[PDB]
RNA sequence: UGAGAGUUUGAUCCUGGCUCAGGACGAACGCUGGCGGCGUGCCUAAUACAUGCAAGUCGAACGCUUCUUGGAAAGAGGAGUGGCGGACGGGUGAGUAACACGUGGGUAACCUACCCAUCAGAGGGGGAUAACACUUGGAAACAGGUGCUAAUACCGCAUAACAGUUUAUGCCGCAUGGCAUAAGAGUGAAAGGCGCUUUCGGGUGUCGCUGAUGGAUGGACCCGCGGUGCAUUAGCUAGUUGGUGAGGUAACGGCUCACCAAGGCCACGAUGCAUAGCCGACCUGAGAGGGUGAUCGGCCACACUGGGACUGAGACACGGCCCAGACUCCUACGGGAGGCAGCAGUAGGGAAUCUUCGGCAAUGGACGAAAGUCUGACCGAGC
RNA sequence: CCCUGACGGUAUCUAACCAGAAAGCCACGGCUAACUACGUGCCAGCAGCCGCGGUAAUACGUAGGUGGCAAGCGUUGUCCGG
RNA sequence: CUCGUUAAGGAACUCGGCAAAAUGACCCCGUAACUUCGGGAGAAGGGGUGCUGACUUCGGUCAGCCGCAGUGAAUAGGCCC
């Protein structure tokens, strides 16, 4: 366990599935002929015991295997709630 | 008995399918043939591909008519289909595949060739 | 076959599948004469707990089931009776 | 079935080896997992280099030589030192 | 390490296209040719393939049989049962736009013959069978029947839980959980051969056999990011997306089932169509870039076309099995046989691309205790 | 101590003899280094781009000479540069 | 004259498929060109149907049984270019 998995930070968007909410985490990269920053997005099913977060809410997940054909992280902790 | 505007499947790889007779040949108003006899016939059906295309005419030997054949020991034999095999005028398929079953009168008649390459000789 | 050694293998291992079809079903049909009497409900109900218990290690010892397909019918099996 | 064997690296009368560790599947010239000196048929008495704190790792962990390189490995006294380590603890 | 020139006009400046001066190549062809060294040589039809060779080995696991020297011991042959190897090495780039590949991580969801280390065993029984001998049907390939026989071949009985699982205890982690110690329940193995000492000695060296744990080595699965054209291709999905349980696999998982719900992906390019094995690298350029993936190394995919399993530590198998298909061949007509994209070689396609060679002396590989036997890998020779 | 080479009497080294056996392809109007004769007469032909050829053609075809490279020299195709 | 059946072939009959034969009910799946946007459309082409038992959320579904044949008789569009 001294090895270590990887976490992650979003925002929820998707909750209507039982048990399971789709994260976006998003970032900046560049262009590779020419300079300048575009953004960049990617989507994230995490697992939910109890079907607990909303939309707006800023998580964190975590990497864990495989859990069903698309699901691959799981719920950490929210940290900051939307209203 | 197969008579003028039967129609024959093919029992060969020739590239033709169905078959439409139009004489009887051999005599001088016969109506009917049967095991063994020579025919000529319009393809009425091709495969796309095919040494033979369709709208030729062309002649074909009777194998294998529901009405059958019998023998001289007082035995009988019927199939379920008719068919036929086109020919080369010397009694050479035009193919090199003979399909399905084929009666023993064709030895009688000299189609050695044919009898070589069919799988099952009844 | 063309090579020797090629036309050995073709009945040896026509062998080794007779014996090994045959021993795989006995274990089938322990299992299943097991579970046909727990879901009876008869008396002699431990005996043959044991018996297909019996059956499915000695398969394990005969290379015909792994070793965790073992432990998993073990599993199975105890959970339903014992 | 690791092994300890010869590659050979000339050009094509005047061959060149490296000692080297390989898996026994291998190719003689395919993959390897590392290389643990060198070794030169010609120049009259022969010429090795090897590193010999490796090749004392090695041995004790399974791999096995090549005649040639048991031969080679004995010259430099380190089949000696593999016997004084292993039967005598 | 950034060189330019000719050409629109009666003459001009600007704009602008076209052309030339440098490199390189698996090259082809015209004229012409003395040598050595080191390299390279089907880019096209993943077209069809005569002929030889490319994978066997072990008598120190076991019974038989033929000789050379009626009882004799050795040497040299023959098939058979049994072990191990045949999944490596060697070939090709047709499929593939995707975890296939490159780079960086994860497995508290995993397996592993031979090799190295450690601990513990190695007890006592049984029933067969090939070969062989006789015999039937066979055109053949080959099939059956009767009788005898061996083992490290096969099968039960004992003994072993250190393996898995459950309960209590202590420590700990990133959810699921991990480690160590104690108990309780049902259960599971095994084989000899060759020597030395041989007072019955009953001891022992070595190689093999069974169970459990580590190392090494090889494989398996999941994830971030990166490399192609078309929008005169915008909608795609119904095991589809999630949950409950059951089965299944080395292993997690719609992997597969029954039920419940209505979800999933898309302008940050889904879907479809066309083309393509990917990389280290190679050519060119002042650089940023652009164009290729031949010799050599790594990963992948395929083996006459398409389906399937079996044996095995490992294959859904490159000189293995079964079925279907096209093609070729032998037949007494009842039936049988085959797969050069291994090395040479042939016909064909093309502008175009080599010898039907020698040897296991060297390096590597298989089996064997070893001498050795096998090796078109490979080392050399030829054009 | 003792035992094994396919290549192969191969590479290599020594002695004698002999200038004797061993030079071709492209170009020469401007770009771009290297020119004069004769033949022919918008013909026969040449060209990468400009463009040559109708009686005195350094642009066609030969000869003499000259330039570039050399066991090679030119041509076509493909790619980057300009 | 009015009816029923017919081997093999299947429009070779005749001015002409005339006359016959074939389709025909209910439930489910699917369904083109063209268009006055209503249609075309029952387009075309395919599948189910009896009896017993169990469950039936409800409408049905599963297990079993019998015959050549389950709208087992009578009544009921042939279609396409």
């Amino acid at each position: 366990e001294r090895n270590q998995r990887k976490v992650y930070q979003g925002r929820v968007v998707s909750d209507k599935m039982d048990k399971t909410i789709t994260v976006v985490v998003e970032t900046k990269k560049n262009h590779p002929i020419y300079g300048k920053r575009m953004k960049y997005s990617k989507k994230y099913k995490a697992h939910d015991e109890n079907n607990t977060a909303k939309v707006g809410d800023i998580v964190k997940i975590m990497e864990t295997r495989p859990l069903s054909a698309t699901k691959r992280f799981r719920l950490l902790e929210v940290v900051e709630e939307a209203v | 008995m197969i008579q003028q505007e039967s129609r024959l499947r093919v029992a060969d790889n020739s590239g033709a399918r169905e078959i439409l007779t139009i004489k009887v040949l051999g005599g001088s108003g016969r109506k009917t043939a049967n095991i063994g006899d020579v025919i000529v016939a319009t393809v009425k059906q091709a495969t796309p591909g095919g040494v033979v295309k369709k709208g030729e005419v062309v002649k074909a030997v009777i194998v294998r008519t529901k009405s059958g054949a019998r023998r001289a020991d007082g035995s009988y034999i019927k199939f379920d289909e008719n068919a036929a095999v086109i020919i080369r005028d010397d009694k050479s398929p035009r193919g090199t595949r003979i399909f399905g079953p084929v009666a023993r009168e064709l030895r009688e008649n000299n189609f050695m060739k044919i009898v070589s390459l069919a799988p099952e000789v009844l | 076959p063309n090579i020797e050694s090629a036309i050995k293998r073709v009945r040896t291992s026509a062998n080794a599948n007779a014996k090994n079809s045959s021993q795989t079903n006995a274990m089938r049909t322990a299992i299943k004469k097991f579970e046909e009497a727990v879901a009876a409900g008869a008396d002699n109900v431990d005996a043959l707990y044991n018996e297909a218990v019996k059956a499915v290690d000695m398969a394990a010892t005969k290379g015909l089931i792994h070793k965790n397909k073992a432990n998993r019918d073990k599993i199975r099996l105890s959970k339903l009776a014992k | 079935a690791v092994k300890i064997r010869l590659k050979r690296m000339g050009s094509k009368k005047s061959p060149f080896y490296r000692i080297v560790v390989a898996d026994s599947r291998s190719p003689r010239d395919g993959r390897f997992i590392e290389t643990v000196g060198t070794y030169n048929p010609l120049k009259d008495p022969a010429e090795v280099v090897l590193k010999e704190d490796l090749v004392l790792d090695w041995l004790s962990k399974g791999a096995q030589p090549s005649d040639t390189v048991r031969n080679i490995l004995s010259k430099e006294g380190v089949m000696k030192k593999h016997h004084e380590a292993k039967n005598v603890k």
